[PDB]
RNA sequence: ACAUAUUAUUAUCUUAUUAUUUAUAUAAUAUUUUUUAAUAAAUUUAUUAAUUUAUAUUUAUUUAUAUCAGAAAU
RNA sequence: UGAUAAGAUAAUAAAUAUGUGGUGUAAACGUGAGUAAUUUUAUUAGGAAUUAAUGAACUAUAGAAUAAGCUAAAUACUUAAUAUAUAAAAAGGAUAUAUAAUAUAUUUAUCUAUAGUCAAGCCAAUAAUGGUU
């Protein structure tokens, strides 16, 4: 019924298809074999009724998981349970281990912190399962523009919301985060700004190997106002809008950089008609803090 | 013991008075079935020494009759001795310490008499 | 039947040989 | 042979009788926590003390192991499969698959 | 006479199973092959479901022969 | 490690043989129904077709052990690669040490080839109870 409910059904059908046995796949999903399935009377696992034909499965849209991520209740384990079941698949099922994109992990980390309120257990499922992604030939998901930056951004909010000020815990956690990055391609340059802001906030001098200086290269959405092309473009650059607004709000040193404010102007004025992504998130963190 | 050709003891004699044939046999055949060859005989009961002999220093002797040449041939072609037969062959000087195991390895035990080959 | 055709083939062969014996004798 | 020395894992006879297992902790009163008795009593003495055939042989094997610095951890006796011995497994499995899963 | 039991045989009847040998499929699977939608990714390609194409491997039915056994006769 | 504890990773110590696997039951044991011999027994200094790319499983020596798929995973299975007209293969595990998963070392297994050992197939000659009512 709801967008979340529909997305979950699509995501659960996709997994059931790819977890079905290869010998039995042609007889359970090709509608021309419905009568051959009946005759064989294969018994559904769990000693249930014999298996029945299912509708053929087609490649799933990457937007399907973005809808489910933002449907999870304010305090729920549904996102943490889906990920644990999704990433428990064999590393031989390429469709399952290649569906996850860098955007999905960013949206799983930003939703968990500001909306679902289980960030700690979402950064442990990702840290714990990073090894399987490498064995499954999908290391790109752990990058600097979607995984590292989003993590440091949520840290710049938890360190404030919670007041954490230890200069040893912060550095240790920052080192682990950088060690968890498998696709180190700094492009926007916001990573260096984010790392410097963390050091000022927690009174330490960051020093990570391989984070070479990169000048800001914020993608500028054009003044042209399209429909689904600009709704996708904004949603595409939604993560870096949450990072620009965060950088300025946490520390006023980032106000020095004028590239950050141009993107705010462009991204905000691009669809200022609609609500604000940054504000919407801030509200929920308070709505979750109160509990 | 492994292999198809094994050197092992086949039991003869009467109840409570065991005597043994040293035989080369197929692993799958019965213990007392007619073997490939009978290499020798083993009498497990030591010969009793008299009171005087004991003080005199006589040690009880267990008697083994064995075809030394034929036994070496069967070891050469890969016949596998049983544990008891292995002990007998190591004492006879046919096999060496390479056939000893960790449980019976007499690495540190004094030798009172050294193996002596004579003619009689 | 296949067994009735084999029987007759053999029966004819035996009768030809029994006659052969009479022609030879 | 000679009397080995108590260790930290096996401080006394009661600890020895518990590590070896096979219900040998029920002989703690036969030995009376005397270290020397465990390492001097042979089969004939143990038989006179009421230790049954299987247990006394097992203890003597573990006493030899201890004397030679070999592990004395309990090794369990073999047990038949859950579905029974091989000769009665086909029948048992057939009657267990028609009374559990139908 | 005969009523019984047992066995054997067959130009006969019926026949499980199996082997071998026929014909057939809009049969299944894989690959190839002709196209066709849906979906997805990227900005043509992939996937899935169909259709066409041959190929191999199976399946169902079917032709013929032999065959446990039983029936009848001796 | 995870800013709160759900999980992950490694080390250590245990558990599991109601999951997938390996090896073992062509032997041994028992019996004498059938079997009078195209088949069974016994014997011979017997034989050829002039007996397989068979090792069954140990010995000696030499070499090799590759890539995918399928299963939850593998020393399971499937399809390929390379190895004596040429054909025909495989498998890792344990423990250390050094590295950034890989490499060596040790140990135990896997595959192939050659010979040996054990062990097989087939044939001949001669003999093997009673009744010709
Ligand atoms: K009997
Ligand atoms: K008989
Ligand atoms: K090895
Ligand atoms: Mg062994
Ligand atoms: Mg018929
Ligand atoms: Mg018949
Ligand atoms: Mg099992
Ligand atoms: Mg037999
Ligand atoms: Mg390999
Ligand atoms: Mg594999
Ligand atoms: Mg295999
Ligand atoms: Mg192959
Ligand atoms: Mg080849
Ligand atoms: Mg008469």
């Amino acid at each position: 019924a709801s967008t979340g409910e529909i997305a979950k059904a699509k995501l659960d059908e996709f997994l059931i298809y790819h977890k079905t046995d290869a010998k039995l796949k042609p007889f359970i999903y090709r509608p021309k074999n419905a009568q051959i399935l009946l005759t064989k009377d294969i018994r559904d696992p769990k000693t249930r009724e014999p298996l029945q034909p299912r509708p053929p499965v087609k490649p799933l849209s990457k937007q399907t998981l973005n809808d489910f991520i933002y449907s999870v209740e304010p305090n729920s384990t549904e996102l943490l349970d889906w990920f644990k079941e999704w990433t428990g698949t064999s590393i031989r099922k390429r469709a399952i281990w290649t569906y996850i994109s860098p955007i999905h992990v960013q949206k799983m980390l930003t939703a968990s912190f500001f909306k679902i309120g289980k960030y700690a257990h979402m950064v442990g499922l990702l840290y714990g399962i990073e090894h399987k992604f490498l064995k499954a030939q999908n290391p790109s998901v752990f990058d600097i523009e979607h995984f590292f930056n989003t993590n440091i951004m949520c840290a710049l909010h938890r360190n404030r919301l919670k007041d954490y000020k230890d200069a040893e815990i912060a550095q240790r956690k920052l080192q682990v985060a950088w060690k968890k990055v498998l696709n180190r391609k700094n492009n926007t340059g916001l990573a260096n700004i984010l790392v410097a802001t963390l050091g000022r906030q927690i009174g330490f001098t960051p020093e990570l190997t391989g984070l070479q200086p990169v000048d800001i290269s914020l993608p500028d959405i054009p003044n042209s106002s399209s429909g689904a092309e600009l709704k996708d473009l904004l949603s595409k650059y939604e993560g870096i809008y949450l990072i620009a607004r965060t950088l300025l709000d946490i520390d006023q040193h980032n106000a020095q950089y004028l590239e950050l404010q141009e993107f705010i102007r462009q991204y905000q004025n691009a669809l200022s008609e609609s609500s604000d992504p940054y504000d919407t998130h801030l509200k929920a963190l308070g709505l979750l803090e109160t509990p | 013991t492994c292999g198809l050709v094994r050197i092992r003891l086949a039991r003869f004699g009467r109840k409570n008075s065991p005597v043994y044939n040293i035989v080369v046999a197929n692993s799958r055949k019965a213990r007392d079935a007619k073997p490939i060859e009978v290499l020798g005989t083993y009498v497990p009961v030591p010969s009793p020494v008299t009171k005087r002999e004991l003080k005199r220093g006589v040690v009880p002797i267990k008697d083994v009759k064995l075809d030394f040449d034929r036994t070496k041939y069967w070891i050469g072609v890969g016949a596998q001795p049983s544990e008891t037969v292995t002990k007998l062959l190591r004492k006879a000087g046919i096999l060496n310490d390479a056939w000893a195991t960790s449980k019976n390895s007499n690495v540190n035990r004094k030798v009172v008499f050294e193996r002596m080959e004579t003619l009689e | 039947s296949a067994k009735a055709v084999k029987f007759l083939k053999a029966q004819r062969r035996k009768q030809k040989n029994e006659a052969k014996q009479a022609t030879l004798k | 042979s000679t009397i080995p020395k108590p260790s930290d894992q096996v401080p006394d006879v009661d600890a020895f009788l518990n590590k070896i297992g096979r219900n040998c902790n029920e002989l703690k009163d036969t030995f009376e926590n005397n270290w020397n008795n465990l390492f001097q009593w042979d089969s004939k003495i143990l038989k006179e003390k009421g230790v049954n055939i299987q247990q006394r042989k097992y203890i003597l094997k573990q006493v030899h192991n201890y004397r030679n610095n070999r592990p004395i951890h309990e090794i369990k006796l073999g047990k038949k499969s859950f579905f029974g011995g091989e000769r009665k497994r086909k029948a048992f499995t057939a009657k267990w698959k028609a009374e559990n899963k139908q």
